[PDB]
């Protein structure tokens, strides 16, 4: 299978440098151009260059071209992509791409790097489960919640119930204040399955090596 | 290099209507070679982008009829007909004639749907938070439509201004609904010097608002 | 006849001389590496 292997998110420090990689498998590797892309949130995508892998001829976008620097390292199969003199808008998410081998489309893509350019610190996440007020109004169907406090950098995985919960949950984008994320998520159940049925909130925060399980528990 | 410019920059289409996103480029994008090498990708909240034609009116691999490339020279344009509620998310077109090859800027397709009132839920904070010296009253307003409303919080009939952050989910792709969480955050020491707590979601879809309260140690 | 070097070609039907390519980022013929 065609797959394109970039590392989910790095955290650098303002006028560090960094060299993204992008580890491919399953094809000749030196025989298709690979592309980067940049995207800033909430804003559109930007060819930053693209290289060919056989001979590294490269290709740069103006807004790109005494910023980053294109590599390859055949014996890895790797592409690299280096940006220096880090500043907060340099914070995007990195796509790398393939384009098909007659040169007409892009067909496979990396899931994306999301670079964070900070000084704030690494903070584990405080994990809080949410039960309904006691005498919350009786309906066909039940909210409960999780709040996850005070980490820092993102991103935090929020699962329910290991994953089998999904359908009726809410995961709500992270907000930032004073150098600390916090986000919720809700989840809605037929109340005739809850307590009866347990629901666990389950999160992660790969940065600080960190995942808490949090049953709900009736007040 | 080529600015590729695309309008509008957002789109709000009913189910099963049609939306049409027009890509203008600052070059004619037609090849030495005679080709014209135009492409639209289409890109979801969170996840790499795909595509969906190449080559101006060529559709990939599964890319029903109802998506539709075409133009020539500088102008070009997307048809989607028979809009379905999985297909929000930007899309962009792409020329891959000129190097460096570019991207346009993007567009935004959004759902237009009935309107739904927000399903409210108001939460405590929960006993280990306040074991560790803090304490967040949550209030999630879940599913409705449209995406704009106002909350308001009120501790013991008064207006709560400070210490409150809200976030808005994406758009969804199954029922095309939006949902906000509001979290208000005091230390425990100020948290029990008050006994009621509100939220109140005040949403086009009436004239009143709903309203969410509890008392602290009820 | 075949297409030589800096020709425009096609890569999807690509007519250039024998030990040549077409392009993929210029589409002209160029030496295969």
């Amino acid at each position: 299978q065609v797959q394109l292997q970039q590392p989910g998110a790095e955290l650098l420090r303002p006028g560090a440098s960094v060299k993204l990689s992008c580890k491919a498998s399953g094809y000749t590797f030196t025989n298709f151009w690979m592309n980067w892309v940049k995207q800033r949130p909430g804003q559109g995508l930007e060819l930053i260059g693209m290289i060919d892998p056989s001979d590294s001829e490269t290709h740069y976008n103006q807004m790109f071209k005494d910023k980053a620097t294109l590599t390859v390292d055949k014996s890895s199969s790797t592409a690299y992509m280096q940006l220096s003199s880090l500043t907060s808008e340099d914070s995007a998410v990195y796509y790398c791409a393939r384009r098909d081998y007659y040169g007409i489309l892009f067909d496979y893509w990396g899931q994306g790097t999301t670079v964070t350019v900070s000084s704030a610190k690494t903070t584990p996440p405080s994990v809080y489960p949410l039960a309904p007020g006691s005498a919350a109004q009786t309906n066909s169907m039940v909210t409960l919640g999780c709040l996850v406090k005070g980490y820092f950098p993102e991103p935090v995985t929020v699962t329910w119930n290991s994953g089998s919960l999904s359908s009726g949950v809410h995961t709500f984008p992270a907000v930032l204040q004073s150098d600390l994320y916090t986000l919720s998520s809700s989840v809605t159940v037929p109340s005739s399955t809850w307590p009866s049925e347990t629901v666990t909130c389950n999160v992660a925060h790969p940065a600080s090596s960190t995942k808490v399980d949090k049953k709900i528990v009736p007040r | 290099d080529v600015l590729m410019t695309q309008t509008p920059l957002s789109l709000p289409v009913s189910l099963g209507d049609q939306a049409s996103i027009s890509c203008r480029s600052s070059q004619s994008i037609v090849h030495n070679n005679g080709n014209t090498y135009i492409e639209w990708y289409l890109q979801k909240p969170g996840q790499s982008p795909k595509l969906l034609i190449y080559k101006v009116s060529n559709r990939f691999s599964g890319v029903p009829d109802r998506f539709s490339g075409s133009g020539s020279g500088t102008d070009f344009t997307l048809k989607i007909s028979r809009v379905e509620a999985e297909d929000l998310g930007v899309y962009y077109c792409f020329q891959g004639s000129h190097v460096p090859f570019t991207f346009g800027s993007g567009t935004k397709l959004e759902i237009k749907r009935a309107d739904a009132a927000p399903t409210v839920s108001i939460f405590p904070p929960s006993s280990e938070q306040l074991t560790s010296g803090g304490a967040s009253v949550v209030c999630f307003l879940n599913n409705f439509y449209p995406k704009d409303i106002n909350v308001k919080w009120k501790i013991d009939g008064s207006e709560r201004q400070n210490g409150v952050l809200n976030s808005w989910t994406d758009q969804d792709s199954k029922d095309s609904t939006y949902s906000m969480s509001s979290t208000l955050t005091l230390t425990k020491d100020e948290y029990e010097r008050h006994n009621s707590y509100t939220c109140e979601a005040t949403h086009k879809t009436s004239t009143s608002p709903i309203v969410k309260s509890f008392n602290r140690n009820e | 006849d075949c297409l030589g070097m800096f020709k425009s070609c096609d890569p999807e039907n690509d007519k250039c001389c024998k030990r040549l390519v077409c392009s993929r980022s210029h589409r002209w013929c160029k030496w295969k590496l």
